């Protein structure tokens, strides 16, 4: 993911 | 060398806080919801997809009143790409004087740690709110902690936590406080  | 330049000078004399994004500030995800605060595209080899991302509640109040006590810093394990479009969308007041990503935070042990020696202030004059005790486990005392948040619209925990930070804000040394 890009997010966390 | 470190990952922060000197604070600017009426920064100086303030804690630096260091505030972490996902389920401290916001929750994000790629399933989409109509009430989404913001709506970000990021680029996954070539394909754009969709993040939607909703706002703790106070997240407003909250940092507007943070970026006046502390020397604020966003440090987040999710990449730039989709961060610094959140930060930009969320930070009405500049309270973010900079922003560290995952290329910032340390791999080990399986996590990425956010490794508070490395910001390159004094740590006595340092704090971290941050949702998972992973992310500062070099660093636990340090610490606020904070519960993660994912939809829970009566949250209050960031209104809440103000008046522990406004005093916080004042003392010499946090270690006095957090031991
Ligand atoms: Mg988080």
């Amino acid at each position: 993911s890009p997010t966390x | 060398q470190y990952l922060l330049p000197e604070a600017k000078a009426q920064d100086s004399d303030k804690i630096c806080v260091v505030i972490n994004l996902d389920e401290t500030l916001v929750h994000s995800s790629f399933k989409p919801v109509n009430n989404a605060d913001f709506i970000i595209p990021v680029e996954i080899d070539g394909v754009v997809h969709q993040v939607y991302v909703l706002k703790r509640p106070h997240v407003d109040e909250f940092l507007q009143r943070m970026g006046e006590l502390f020397e604020c810093v966003l440090f987040t394990a999710s990449l730039a790409k989709y961060a610094d479009p959140v930060a930009d969308l969320l930070d009405k007041w500049g309270a973010f004087r900079a922003r560290l990503f995952r290329e910032s935070c340390v791999f080990h042990r399986g996590n990425y740690v956010k490794d508070l020696s490395r910001l390159g202030r004094d740590l006595r004059r340092v704090l971290i709110l941050d949702n998972s005790p992973a992310s500062y486990v070099f660093h636990p005392d340090n610490a606020v902690p904070v519960a993660s948040w994912f939809d829970n619209m009566s949250d209050t925990e960031l209104h809440d936590l103000l008046p522990f930070f406004e005093q916080l804000s004042r003392v010499d040394d946090v270690y006095s406080v957090l031991r």
